[PDB]
């Protein structure tokens, strides 16, 4: 009768908590800090960041530094959750298109580093739609490091039709530090793209109409806000605020020949069988903290319709805890006791090795 | 105009009832605003009615975590702290000498004074008058004193009320039989200004939306000064931080053990609630961490709680479609405070909030005393989570 664990593996945060919850019970950086002359993971290396070198061990939702990322999930199991991992079955997250050797890695540091009893590996756009009530539809991904559609057909992912786009929240930062600059505004440094995260998160927006908004803001300040700095100084951010999301729509904005979010969704739905593309466009769900932009679902129904043929209806589903939907996907399927089944046990990958997974 | 939501039922209010509260009217009204603009609801724990006229002067500071000793809700002390705590609410005389001992350490470790009782004549008006709490006052000839009677529960014990002028205002000083003996009344004041302490706001608990849920939900253990200093980096800090950072007393007043059990989310939350107030400088009524994370939590003495909710909740189907409003089925008064009177209700507003994305902290404590354990992660699950764990099951053949 024991409760399995649901990790979502983020770029930026890492959620962590038990199947059948509806909530994870930890959400930490996924960040790992060395001393700059032993190691600290979350929380406590963010904190102690002064005098800390930060390492990202997941870049563009694929894990790239094991050694790092095994210290992740140790704290994950022994300080967030404080479990004994041989104990629980164990549902990790993927990022779409994760290549086949990461996921084998992933299987062999879970049983020989950890002694999970079981494991599953799910991709993270899919149990997003899970959450949501549905096992058909097309998700927008939009997390930390990377952006993605995945279109889903009675629970399974069209591998043919995802589409990765490597925008996400983080460059959206950046691109806020950097167009800051052009009203004499400097954050440069590391704490500095905090604060701009912040900024982000609190005041920016998508606008309905672009242009009409850059008019808008250019006339008149009913768009500007005021913000103000950890040392109380006081900052006046006027059309960044929707000029930064815009970066989804228009992504020339920070150099990059890409399609817009709304382009990528309508094409990933294009490579889909005409007798699913109604159910597509009817069920297009959201994602991620970078798709949690006030004005995002309203500008998406408004750009998917003018690319989709008139007789199409167009729903965007953007649910309000749509950050942790990945999450609480990876509960729903690992708290349905009749899913016992796909789930790899330690037997089985003693004798196959780690290809078991695929 | 019912909610129904799986297992959950409930009727709409017929014939809404006036419940008497002890915080000030203009507090309420100021929570309600921070419940919009922060957009959090806020629970808060009973104030006894007769502390309302003390609170609203915002003459007195009020009682924080190094006096545990409990204000008195009856007598001519109602809405002070007694020294001698079998002059305190029930809870108090419950556990006398545990109660005595927090009010003498209090007292005795600088945390504290004791300082005589005066009451001005509106007050006597207020409590012989509006509340009858006392019994009116009858002229003693045989000290000069006004005799006056009050009831904690079966007994009657009376207090001699004296004129005196001190400050150059005309006050009644608080006497009583102290072993067949006249004796000044003694009440728990201010460290600094000596003036006698009112009972504070206690957060019953802080409910914050599912998309602002990260690392500030932390629930974090008091740290020493020294622990606190190793764990944080000057530079990174606010100047409220870096002055704690700089100075162990202002770090020991504001911070670690004076906060309880607390996550960064509270602290912040604290500071916003008691500006927004304009109760700073000593005169802050939010002292400590919110209940849901209170070891000690006696669920008896958390109603009746105001909480105080995002603005949308009040709109034609703010709790979702087809749900209708909070005020058809909890009782919100003229300020927007909704009015939870018992662990019953308390767990269908919890259930209300969760289901429209406000997180929930439980306490197991809450449970303690309760016919069946309500405040429980399961029993608390979102109806969203558990539908659409439904929905999955049944389309996935599993
Ligand atoms: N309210 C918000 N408004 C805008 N962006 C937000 C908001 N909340 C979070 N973000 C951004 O979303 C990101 C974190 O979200 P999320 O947890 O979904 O990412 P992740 O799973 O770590 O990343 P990935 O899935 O891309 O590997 C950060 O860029 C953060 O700044
Ligand atoms: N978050 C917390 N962490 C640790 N202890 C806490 C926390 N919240 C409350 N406490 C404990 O509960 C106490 C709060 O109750 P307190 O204010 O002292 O009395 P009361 O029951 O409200 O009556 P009066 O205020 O005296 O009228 C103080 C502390 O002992
Ligand atoms: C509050 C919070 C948010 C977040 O999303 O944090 C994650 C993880 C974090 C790691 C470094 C940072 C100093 C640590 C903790 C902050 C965690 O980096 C992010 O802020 C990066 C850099 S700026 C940006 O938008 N993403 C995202
Ligand atoms: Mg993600
Ligand atoms: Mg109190
Ligand atoms: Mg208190």
């Amino acid at each position: 009768e024991t409760t399995a664990l649901v990790c979502d593996n983020g770029s930026g945060l890492v959620k962590a908590g038990f199947a059948g919850d509806d909530a994870p019970r930890a959400v930490f950086p996924s960040i790992v800090g060395r001393p700059r002359h032993d190691s600290y993971v979350g929380d406590e290396a963010q904190s102690k960041r002064g005098i800390l070198t930060l390492k990202y061990p997941i870049e563009h939702g694929i894990i790239t530094n094991w050694d790092d990322m095994e210290k992740i999930w140790h704290h994950t199991f022994y300080n967030e959750l404080r479990v004994a991992p041989e104990e629980h079955p164990t549902l990790l997250t993927e990022a779409p298109l994760n290549p086949k050797a990461n996921r084998e890695k992933m299987t062999q540091i879970m049983f020989e580093t950890f002694n999970v009893p079981a494991m599953y590996v799910a991709i993270q756009a899919v149990l997003s739609l899970y959450a949501s009530g549905r096992t058909t539809g097309i998700v927008l991904d939009s997390g930390d490091g990377v952006t993605h559609n995945v279109p889903i057909y009675e629970g399974y992912a069209l591998p043919h039709a995802i589409m990765r786009l490597d925008l996400a929240g983080r460059d959206l930062t950046d691109y806020l530090m950097k167009i800051l600059t052009e009203r004499g505004y400097s954050f440069v440094t590391t704490a500095e793209r905090e604060i701009v995260r912040d900024i982000k998160e609190k005041l920016c927006y998508v606008a309905l109409d672009f242009e009409n908004e850059m008019a808008t803001a250019a006339s008149s300040s009913s768009l500007e806000k005021s913000y103000e700095l950890p040392d109380g100084q006081v900052i006046t951010i006027g059309n960044e605020r929707f000029r930064c999301p815009e970066t989804l729509f228009q992504p020339s904005f920070i150099g990059m020949e890409s399609a817009g979010i709304h382009e990528t969704t309508y094409n990933s739905i294009m490579k889909c069988d005409i007798d699913i593309r109604k159910d597509l466009y009817a069920n297009n769900v959201m994602s991620g903290g970078t798709t949690m932009y006030p004005g995002i679902a309203d500008r998406m129904q408004k750009e998917i319709t003018a690319l989709a043929p008139s007789t199409m209806k167009i729903k965007i589903i953007a649910p309000p805890e749509r950050k942790y939907s990945v999450w609480i996907g990876g509960s729903i399927l690992a708290s349905l006791s009749t899913f016992q089944q796909m789930w790899i046990t330690k037997q089985e990958y003693d004798e196959a090795g780690p290809s078991i997974v695929h | 105009k019912t909610y129904q939501s799986r297992d959950l039922v409930l009727e709409p209010i017929q014939h809404p009832k006036s419940i008497e509260l002890g915080m000030p009217e203009v507090d309420q009204s100021v929570l309600a605003e921070v419940a919009e603009r922060e957009n959090v609801i806020i629970g808060v724990r009973p104030v006894d009615e007769k502390s309302k006229s003390l609170i609203a002067s915002k003459m007195y500071s009020s009682k924080g975590l190094f006096v545990k000793a409990k204000s008195s809700d009856w007598g001519p002390m109602s809405g002070f702290i007694p020294v001698d705590q079998s002059f305190a609410k029930a809870s108090a005389r419950r556990d006398l000498e545990k109660f005595n001992e927090y009010a003498e350490q209090s007292i005795l470790s600088g945390n504290a004074v004791s300082a005589n009782l005066y009451l001005n004549q509106v007050r006597i008006e207020e409590l012989v008058s509006k509340y009858e709490s006392l019994t009116p006052l009858e002229l003693d000839v045989d000290s000069g004193m006004y005799k006056t009677t009050a009831t904690n529960g079966d007994q009657t014990i009376p207090f001699f009320l004296n004129k005196v002028t001190v400050d150059d205002k005309e006050l009644w000083q608080v006497h009583y039989l102290r072993e067949g003996e006249l004796a000044p009344f003694k009440v728990i004041g201010d460290p600094v200004s000596k003036q006698p302490m009112t009972a504070d706001y206690d957060l019953l608990t802080v409910m914050y939306t599912y998309g602002d849920l990260g690392p500030q939900d932390k629930v974090k253990q008091p740290l020493t000064w020294e622990q606190w200093k190793e764990s944080v980096t000057y530079e990174d800090l606010s100047p409220k931080y870096k002055a704690r950072y700089d100075n162990q007393a202002l770090y020991e007043k504001q911070d670690g053990a004076s906060l309880g059990m607390v996550s960064d989310r509270l602290k912040e939350l604290k500071d916003v609630i008691n500006t927004s107030l304009g109760r700073t400088d000593g005169l802050e009524m939010v002292h400590h961490g919110a209940d849901d994370a209170n070891p000690y939590a006696v669920m008896a003495d958390n109603f009746p709680a105001t909480f105080f909710v995002p603005k949308h909740f009040f709109d034609d189907d703010g709790l979702g479609e087809g749900k209708g409003s909070i005020q058809t089925y909890f009782n919100v008064n003229e300020q927007g405070a909704v009015v939870i009177q018992n662990p019953q209700e308390f767990s269908n507003f919890q259930q209300v909030a969760i289901n429209a994305s406000y997180r929930a902290s439980l306490n197991d404590k809450w449970n303690s005393g309760l016919d069946s354990p309500l405040f429980t992660t399961k029993r608390k699950l979102s109806h969203d989570y558990l539908d659409a764990r439904d929905e999955v099951a049944k389309k996935l053949g599993l």
